[PDB]
């Protein structure tokens, strides 16, 4: 169908318990996305570590748009368009850098303060009796209103619609927290490298997959069962090779899974893992268990070891996995390809062996070349091509749907439920049609 | 006893090995200690407090080969294929006191699977020892040019 100016059309494809394939094949509904969904949701552009003093920058992407992410003299963070008043020109080039007092266009040198406001114009006379300072151009570089930071992780939104900052995520920020609050110093700082991993499918089948408890026993079998194979009749509480501790526990019981647990938010954020993990001696590092008590004492040193939610997702482009000091950005490209970029955190304060544990993580699940993420990678892949077929062109989101689930607000729920799925796309719903 | 040209012989069969689908014969290069490493960045400093692609030791060597065994490794299905095209190994050094041996080995490596293909290029550092009376690898360290770019999945061995 044609749904450019067809917010009709757009309702039509999400219904309470299941969605239509176009949401995951359709190029005009990316395009569409661009233009409404990531416009008007809030989106994560980096950490604060990445540009710490005054003119430090970092360059990326959201909706279709180049932007600036910059520290400013006073302080705060800016976020702005990487697009000069004048012709439109990049500032910045490359990922990161700094910039001084001011940016400088480099193919005619207007320059911008690092609040992306006009400095200077070479040969400013011949406007002098022009209508350029009537136009837009003449206040500088295009600037975003919303840009806001929590334990810092920053996020923009480009448009005007759809909630603020504090309402768009409520209490699931709360999981950023404990990955700082596990830092002795309360502060992370991004380490240890970038896994880039290109991906030929819709960004959707990525971040369903993060609530996905009925895959990983099929999807990674071969995996899983392999590395059990290679761990037979051992004690229970000998130290395990992290490959055969993190993939063994995809073949366990639906039970397991199911007991986990999810909670949801409002526009759409989830986490998995509802319980309290009693901190065991199990692969314990005494040098930072006593940081950490110096730090925070006891009660609080249990309460921040405790928290045991397996990952985070900040909808619609951003998943965290407090324990490990792991996140992974969404990049969405065309309707069949998704960048993801896979990070990590040093936790400051920490023994080196917190890091060692976390870069080894990403790359045993996070890179193009780990087997866990080819086996997802597949399966998406297999997705992007089966929904092709015509005859039932939906794709079922009815595991444990409930009516009283239409209330929204934080639901904690069994682990296996599909409900983040539908959540995510009543939001999208609102978040597409409310700009149409 | 070892020569220069038994260096890079071994440099030459390890591949070919690799390109036959000859993974246990592989993995038996490498000493039991011994690293199989791919980077993330340029210049990566180690293997240990940086992120990588690939830091395989013996266990996690064996495991991905006996995971490619597997009837139900989906994302195999149908199975890749490699091609490794060698320049001729240079030996950086030959220390047959201290039995160390290090060459580098500059690459084109294609990886196809049905109708699609990638190629990556690098070059090989390999440390090679003798044990036993025969060479083993006691470290491979595999330097894409392009290690930190945005790289579909790679599922054989470089
Ligand atoms: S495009 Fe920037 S100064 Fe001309
Ligand atoms: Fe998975």
């Amino acid at each position: 169908t044609s749904y450019r100016d067809n917010p009709d059309a757009i309702r039509a494809l999400v219904q309470d318990d299941r969605v239509h394939r176009d949401l995951y094949t359709s190029q005009e509904l990316f395009e569409l996305e661009q233009e409404h969904f990531f416009a008007n949701t809030w989106n994560y552009v980096g950490h604060e570590s990445q540009l710490p003093k005054p003119g430090d920058w970092i360059s990326n992407e959201i909706a279709g748009r180049p932007l600036i992410v910059a520290r400013h003299s006073d302080g705060s963070v800016r976020a702005m368009m990487n697009r000069c008043a004048h012709k439109g020109s990049r500032l910045v080039n490359g990922p990161c850098g700094n910039t001084g007092k001011f940016f400088r266009c480099p193919y005619h040198a207007w320059t911008f303060k690092t609040d992306g406001s006009l400095l200077a114009i070479p040969l400013k006379t011949g406007y002098e009796n022009t209508a350029l300072h009537e136009c837009e151009s003449a206040k500088g570089l295009t600037t975003l209103r919303y840009v806001r930071s929590h334990r810092g992780f920053i996020f923009v939104k480009i448009s005007d619609a759809g909630p603020d900052f504090d309402d768009y995520f409520g209490d699931s920020l709360s999981s950023i927290d404990n990955m700082a609050d596990r830092s002795p110093e309360g502060e992370l700082e991004i380490a240890g490298g970038c896994l880039r991993f290109m991906h030929q499918c819709n960004w959707k089948m990525f971040v369903e997959n993060l609530n996905d408890t009925m895959h990983p026993m099929v999807a990674h079998e071969s995996s899983a069962g392999t590395a059990k194979r290679m761990w037979a009749d051992k004690p229970e509480d000998e130290p395990k090779p992290m490959a055969v501790e993190q993939f063994a526990p995809f073949m366990s019981d639906y039970k397991f899974f199911e007991d986990m647990g999810i909670r949801t938010y409002d526009n759409g954020h989830s986490f998995t893992g509802v319980h309290f993990s009693i901190h065991s001696k199990y692969k314990a590092i005494p040098a930072y268990d006593d940081a950490m008590k110096a730090r925070y004492g006891e009660a609080k040193t249990a309460q921040i070891l405790g928290m045991a939610r397996h990952n985070t997702v900040y909808y619609p482009n951003l998943t965290i996995k407090g324990a490990i000091q792991a996140i992974r950005v969404v990049k969405p490209i065309s309707a069949d390809r998704t960048l993801i970029e896979s990070w990590t955190f040093r936790l400051k304060g920490a023994p080196p062996e917190l890091l060692q544990r976390t870069t080894m993580y990403n790359r045993l699940i996070n890179s193009p070349f780990s087997v866990v993420g080819h086996d997802d990678l597949q399966a998406y892949r297999g997705m992007q091509a089966g929904l092709h077929a015509s005859g039932n062109e939906w794709v079922s989101l009815h595991r444990n749907y409930d009516p009283s689930e239409l209330k929204g607000g934080e639901i904690t729920t069994g682990g296996t439920n599909e409900l983040p799925m539908r959540n995510q796309y009543r939001a999208w719903v609102q978040r597409m049609t409310e700009t149409m | 006893e070892v020569t220069r040209q038994d260096l890079i012989d071994f440099v030459v069969n390890e591949a070919h090995l690799l390109d036959t689908r000859r993974y246990e014969e592989w993995n038996a290069l490498f000493t039991d200690d011994a690293f199989y490493w791919v980077p993330l960045v340029p210049d990566q400093e180690d293997g240990l407090n940086h992120t990588s692609h690939l830091y395989e030791d013996k266990l996690l060597r064996e495991l991905r080969i006996e995971r490619l065994k597997s009837p139900r490794a989906f994302s195999q299905q149908p199975p890749s294929r490699c091609h490794h095209l060698l320049q001729v190994p240079v030996v950086e050094q030959f220390d047959a006191e201290g039995n160390r041996f290090v060459l580098r080995t500059g690459f084109h490596y294609t990886e196809s699977q049905g109708d699609e293909l990638q190629f990556y290029v690098g070059t090989f550092f390999h440390h090679l020892t003798v044990r036993d009376g025969a060479l083993r690898m006691t470290l491979k360290r595999v330097n894409l040019l392009n290690c930190d770019a945005a790289l579909p999945a790679v599922q054989l061995f470089i």
